């Protein structure tokens, strides 16, 4: 995760507020001075040293983590962007639209805006190229596995915050005294924008016993929850067949037109596009639009923030409306009892926050300030006519005195205990506090409680005694969370392979096609689904899809879902194939691999390096979260639940679930367990109260927590 | 082009030459709609290509319909030159194409004349009735290398890493904060170009400048101490000093904070 | 290879006949088959006009009727500010497709307005069939799905705001069949018809 | 219910009297658009539901690994191979009746024996 | 400080759970 913020986040944050303009008119009150004058900077490249320390006397050195543990220093490195100066004046002629031109005072130059603290043994760090002697020579134990910051010589860990997933409809049934009966809600967010949270709630009104139980959404900015139809004859869609076409995606399924009949019966004097758009504007919570502007409000709250994840642009009205459709669809499947509602602890619905996220809008926040700070002396300088001083305009004490303050004080804002003084007391102490993992907590859910969904990610007997119990969760031990890729290449492939696009699709001539989601867009529908999974399942365990990517195929409601985002726990298993050659079905990976694996395990103590990757890469085994487990059959042993069927009364009783259609393997069942608990010998001889309680008390032995 | 619609002075017939009319005879040439894929698209749409050359033949077999492409050489290699067109909607309902061109501007019952229209030229170019989508065939021997490509498309990464500076660490803070550089830079020199313009004004005598006073006074009856100072290079303390003689301020008036000839002299 | 096909060679459309014109595509959303050189009355007009406040916008018709009667008749600022730094492509699709295009017959009969589609205006290539069945390729730009307006005298806001508030109870199952039984906001086309039939009656 | 709409306009029909023959028409409220009426019923309120519970069966509803296989007697093809699963319709009361579909001919057949 | 995972009760501090239900 912090890999990934260096090398990637922090030029994503430059990039999205790099440019910086200011316009300074003419004030004329002679045409002599009809020139207005337009400052422009903006940010270009970010470049970041290798950690260092400036010191009172004003030489800076390189800075080693034993140096910064030692003095109480910060483990950090400088941060440089590209700054250009665009000087624009244009002649101030009223009437006419001004045309810039530079004048060639563009002046460019790196300044230096920052002190971001670096993760020991992250990419930038001193310690990830060094080797054991390296180590050794610098007083750092080799057996150190980094994962923490040094912020005023203090060992901070960041502790990994769950949150529930973005971009996803969930459907929630509300308490009877209530007059909602069901309420459908989805935490918009966008990651390459201003990644701001906007909520858009359809909800259901009346009980079950009531008769107007109609439908009203809660659109953004919006004072009233306006009725369905309007809303969607506001996105273009005026008659009411398209209306339940869009809703409803089958001709026969008379009980929702039903349920549908009075909110089209509630918005019927609305007829027309204009006629709901201003509908909209007068429930506009600015309240500073005058009287023919209301349209052009709506549209562009319609637009810009009217589900804002899966576009902002404008002539995107038709994916808003089908998306609309489909959030109201699934409302009203829950509202016949046709699905269940949407379980708030599935661990498939939850991201986890770790360094990188974390880090990545704290500096967002951070910078965005400094940007505003920049702007103001700027105005400042070309208002009070002092001299622009580059030095002056870019506070880079904001930068580091902020990520300094969040790091050694969890308060994480300007959410507290995310940055936790690292335990060292053992080594396991250590490696169990860097895999923690924290649940904000209120709701109406159960967080508390070991979920089904936890298999294999989270420790099932892992978890403090107390308050936190179940709120703090620690990562198994081949658990990893994805750092999040680009959808683009994913949804570029899948429009070029049949995806037909939502714009042209019709339900009622298309009643198997399967919907396409994307990170929570439903982007298409496609004709053959199976044959597409087959190629985008070939193309991801060959590599040319990243293996963190989890594609889930949900035939029952026609779904196809791709998750590329950040945040997702997932763990290995085995792939099991058809193979025709022994007849039955059986794993891909051999004894052969494991010659090659052994092979380069006992040369690490020539032959080609058979790493991970290698596995990853031919297919052998693959990465499933906990959305895709949801889909896949896992065997727990391969050679004892692949082939096909005296005991040892000795033995524990196996069953072998009469079952050959598996599709992946457990590698080893032990690895549902985090890292205290892979301490206990024969921990399924035991209570599992005594294997949380020993999990709690394994950090609290004495050992050697490191060498040095 | 600005315009201002709903103009019952008949305005179009001296503002535009050409006909606001919509024409329709072009509407009966049978068009087909083609999606393309990324390379064909992108090699059939730039504007620098596309002189009017052949870009290959059609092949209509009526056995099945089998509607074939068959691109000419000379564009590439690494492409095919056999496609499949696929014709996903054999009859096509209410979809036209039609054109935007701009005009020669050059030579209950209640109405509002003003509606704001934007005219422009307009005329359908003909009619949609296939549907088409352009799939390379299987067989064809660069098919692989279609296939290639579009393992490139999502296996590159178009984004680099962030640079790290391999210098010396405080070589990078030569220019930081505490530095001997001075910044050479003219950016944003307002008091560089402030502080070199420098207005004196000599004391020319008292009878030349009232009679300058009174000059300025039958060109122009209010005056501002700024403007009167500037046309006359005169100091403040002395064009005061002739002008509450001479003239008198408006401190409540439309024309306030503004010297004015006296109404004695008002009159001559 | 034997010709028991036909082979229609294709080209492109030279670019001295592209530039300063652009061919956007027109889709009309409706159930029946429109077809603008017989559905239409003659002279249709297909303009980038402003949507806000129709069926009070008088159609072609009348406008060239009060033309003809008409002509009978006569015979401390601030300084400095932020700019928002915005890409240039979607300004320049706001500032065209502000006004949205409508396409209204002589009469007012059919009125369409379109609403700019933004989904695969980039993707597609319309091959035209020449006369002698030669095929011009023409790169498609813009999509247009033009959605039909008043006609069926849809009625304005602030009888719907009357509508939508609780006071007034259930809306009436014909309210409209009623409105225009009385005669109150009826068609554009409607009101064209009344005013030709009252002017040809002088 | 069979909701009808309009051929004109695409706006859902209402049902309307007659007097002239006292018959069942609908009518559109926008275009006054009319029909005969197919069925006297114009509004059905069911209280217990039975659709739903075989929903999701598709052309390749075997092709998915997690449904259990079975061993039963397909009454069309005599086929023994085929997957099952309970009723889809999620309700609280429903029964735990299962659902078989062969896979050779994709018929939907139960277990129960209330109804056979 | 301290950091210990060994979880004491803290005694007489039932107005964490009194100022969980204040109104009724
Ligand atoms: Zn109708
Ligand atoms: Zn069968």
């Amino acid at each position: 995760s912090f890999n990934q913020f260096v090398d990637y986040t922090l030029q994503d944050i430059i990039c999205e507020d790099s440019t910086l303009i200011l316009e300074q008119l003419a004030q004329h009150t002679t045409e002599s001075d009809n020139i207005s004058r337009k400052y422009e900077i903006s940010f270009g490249k970010i470049y970041v040293t290798k950690p260092m320390v400036n010191e009172s006397d004003g030489v800076t050195h390189a800075l080693y983590p034993q140096e910064a543990r030692l003095r109480n220093l910060t483990y950090s490195s400088g941060l440089f962007v590209d700054v250009k100066k665009r000087t624009y004046e244009a002649i101030d002629v009223p009437g006419r639209e001004l045309k810039y031109e530079l004048i060639a005072e563009e002046s460019e130059g790196k300044v230096f805006i920052g002190r971001l603290p670096i993760m020991l043994r992250s990419k930038n760090c001193y310690l990830s190229e060094a080797t054991e002697s390296d180590l050794y020579k610098l007083k750092e134990c080799p057996f150190d596995m980094g994962g923490y910051f040094i912020i005023n010589g203090s060992e901070k860990v960041l502790i990994a915050q769950e949150r529930s997933a973005g971009n996803i409809v969930q459907v929630f049934k509300k308490a009877a005294p209530s007059p909602i009966s069901h309420v459908a809600e989805i935490r918009s967010a966008l990651e390459k924008g201003s990644r701001f949270i906007s909520t858009l709630q359809v909800k259901l009104y009346g009980r079950e016993g009531s008769s107007a139980r109609t439908i009203k959404a809660t659109l953004p900015y919006i004072k009233q929850d306006i009725p369905i139809v309007i809303i969607f004859r506001a996105l273009g869609i005026i008659p009411d067949g398209e209306i339940l076409e869009h809703i409803c995606y089958d001709v026969n399924d008379w009980q929702m037109l039903e349920m549908l009949k009075p909110c089209v019966e509630d918005g019927f004097v609305i007829q027309d596009r204009e006629t709901a758009l201003d509908f909209i504007g007068r429930r506009g919570t600015a309240l500073g639009i005058k009287k023919e502007k209301r349209i052009q409000y709506a549209k562009d709250i319609l637009q810009k923030e009217f589900l804002p994840h899966i576009t902002q642009l404008e002539g995107f009205e038709s994916r808003k409306a089908f998306f609309l459709g489909y959030m109201i669809n699934r409302l009203l499947l829950c509202a016949l009892d046709r699905k269940d509602q949407d379980d708030r602890d599935h661990f498939g619905k939850k991201r986890l926050d770790l360094a990188g996220p974390l880090l990545a809008q704290l500096f967002k926040t951070l910078f965005k300030k400094l940007t505003k700070d920049i702007f103001r002396y700027m105005q400042r300088t070309v208002e009070e006519a002092h001299d622009f001083n580059m030095k002056l305009a870019i506070n880079a004490k904001t930068i580091t005195s902020g990520l300094k303050y969040a790091l050694a004080t969890g308060n994480w804002g300007e959410r507290a205990g995310v940055s936790q003084v690292l335990n060292r007391y053992t080594y396991s102490s250590t490696l169990s506090h860097l895999r923690r993992t924290n649940t904000p907590i209120g709701k109406l859910a159960k967080p508390r409680q070991l979920h089904n969904t936890h298999w294999g990610l989270v420790c099932p007997a892992e978890t403090p005694e107390g308050q936190a119990c179940g709120l703090v969760k620690n990562l198994s031990l081949m658990s990893c969370i994805s750092v999040g890729t680009d959808p683009m290449p994913i949804i570029t492939f899948l429009s070029e392979w049949g995806m037909e696009p939502l714009e042209d699709y019709v339900p009622h001539q298309s009643p198997d096609a399967t919907r396409v989601f994307v990170n929570g867009v439903w982007h298409g529908v496609h004709r053959n689904p199976a044959r597409l999974m087959e190629t985008l399942r070939t193309l991801r365990r060959k590599g040319d899809i990243n293996p963190e990517v989890s594609m889930i195929r949900d035939i029952r409601e026609k779904e196809l879902k791709i998750f590329t985002d950040a945040g997702r726990v997932y763990r290995p298993l085995f792939i099991v194939e058809d193979d025709e050659s022994l007849g039955h079905k059986e794993l891909k990976v051999r004894k052969g691999h494991i010659a090659k694996l052994m092979a380069t395990e006992y040369q690490d103590i020539d032959v080609e390096e058979y790493t991970w990757s290698s596995l990853l890469n031919e297919g052998l085994v693959e990465y499933i979260d906990a959305e895709e487990e949801e889909s896949i059959l896992i065997a727990m042993q391969p050679e004892d639940l692949e082939p096909a069927e005296d005991v040892d009364p000795a033995k524990r009783i196996r069953v072998s679930h009469h079952a050959t259609t598996f599709t992946h393997c457990e590698i080893h069942p032990s690895m549902i367990l985090g890292v205290a608990a892979s301490i206990i010998p024969f921990p399924d001889h035991n209570q599992s109260p005594r294997n949380t309680y020993q999990s709690a008390m394994g950090k609290q032995a004495m050992g050697v927590f490191l060498t040095n | 082009e600005v315009f201002d619609g709903n103009d019952i002075e008949n305005n179009e017939t001296k503002v535009y030459e050409e006909s606001l009319d919509l024409d329709l005879e072009r509407s009966n040439r049978q068009v087909w709609l083609v999606r393309l894929p990324m390379f064909l698209a992108e090699k059939w749409r730039d504007r620098n290509n596309l002189h009017g050359q052949e870009l290959g033949k059609i092949r209509i077999n009526k056995d099945g319909s089998k509607i074939t492409l068959l691109l000419n050489e000379n564009d590439n290699d690494s492409i095919p030159h056999e496609y499949d067109l696929e014709l996903t909607k054999k009859v096509v309902e209410n979809e036209y194409v039609f054109t935007e061109q701009n005009l020669k501007k050059y030579q209950r019952d209640r109405y509002i004349p003003y509606v704001k229209t934007i005219p422009k030229k307009t005329a359908i170019v003909g009619t949609v009735c296939h549907e088409c989508q352009v799939m390379p065939s299987m067989n064809d021997p660069n098919y692989h290398k279609i296939v290639e490509q579009r393992r490139n498309i999502v296996k590159l990464n178009n984004k680099e890493r962030i640079t790290t500076l391999d210098e010396t660490v405080g070589v990078t803070m030569s220019h930081t904060g505490m530095s001997m550089r001075s910044d050479n830079s003219n950016f944003l020199k307002v008091g560089r170009e402030k502080a070199k313009s420098n207005i004196k004004s000599i004391r020319m005598p008292k009878k030349e400048i009232l009679d300058y006073l009174f000059k300025l006074f039958d060109e122009y009856d209010y005056w501002s101490l700024k403007g009167l100072k500037e046309r006359t290079r005169q100091p403040e303390a002395h064009l005061k000093e002739c002008l509450d003689k001479v003239a008198t301020l408006v401190k409540k008036g439309p024309y306030a904070f503004k010297y004015t000839l006296r109404p004695e002299y008002k009159k001559l | 290879d034997p010709n028991e096909y036909n082979e229609f060679p294709l080209r492109a459309i030279p670019k001295e006949d592209l530039e300063n014109m652009r061919t956007h595509l027109l889709k009309f959303q409706s159930k029946k088959k429109i077809n603008p050189v017989t559905d239409f009355h003659l002279p249709v007009r297909l303009h980038r006009k402003d949507t806000r406040n129709l069926q009070f916008q008088l159609t072609r018709a009348e406008i060239v009727q009060r033309q003809k009667e008409i002509s009978e008749y006569k015979k401390l600022r601030r300084k400095t500010r932020q700019l928002k730094v915005l890409d240039e492509n979607a300004k320049k699709l706001r500032f065209e497709e502000f006004y949205p295009w409508v396409m209204e017959d002589f009469d007012g009969y059919n009125t369409w307005v379109g609403s700019y589609e933004a989904g695969n205006s980039d993707s597609y290539v319309l091959l035209s069939v020449e006369d002698d069945g030669s095929f011009t390729m023409i790169p498609a730009d813009k999509v247009y799905k033009f959605t039909a307006r008043n006609k069926y005298a849809t009625l304005t806001i602030d009888e719907a705001e009357k509508r939508m508030d609780k006071k007034s109870g259930e809306v009436p199952r014909w309210l409209m069949k009623h409105l225009d039984n009385i005669g109150t906001t009826t068609t554009r086309y409607d009101r064209t018809r009344r005013k030709l039939k009252a002017v040809a009656d002088q | 219910t069979t909701f009808r709409f309009c051929r004109d306009c695409n706006n859902m029909l209402y049902p309307r009297e007659d007097k002239e023959n006292n018959r069942l028409l609908f009518e559109c409220r926008t275009c006054s658009y009319v029909e005969e009426a197919g069925s006297p019923l114009v509004y059905r309120h069911e209280l217990i539901t039975n659709i739903g519970e075989t929903a999701g069966v598709v052309q390749d509803i075997g092709s998915d690994p997690t449904l259990p296989r079975s061993d039963r007697e397909c009454p069309k093809c005599h086929s023994r191979e085929n997957v099952f699963f309970q009723s889809q319709q999620r309700r609280k009361d429903t029964s735990m009746v299962l659902f078989f579909v062969c896979l050779s001919c994709s018929h939907i057949f139960t277990s129960d024996q209330k109804n056979k | 400080n301290e950091n210990f995972e060994d979880f004491d009760v803290e005694h007489f501090s039932d107005e964490e759970t009194y100022e969980e239900k204040p109104q009724f």
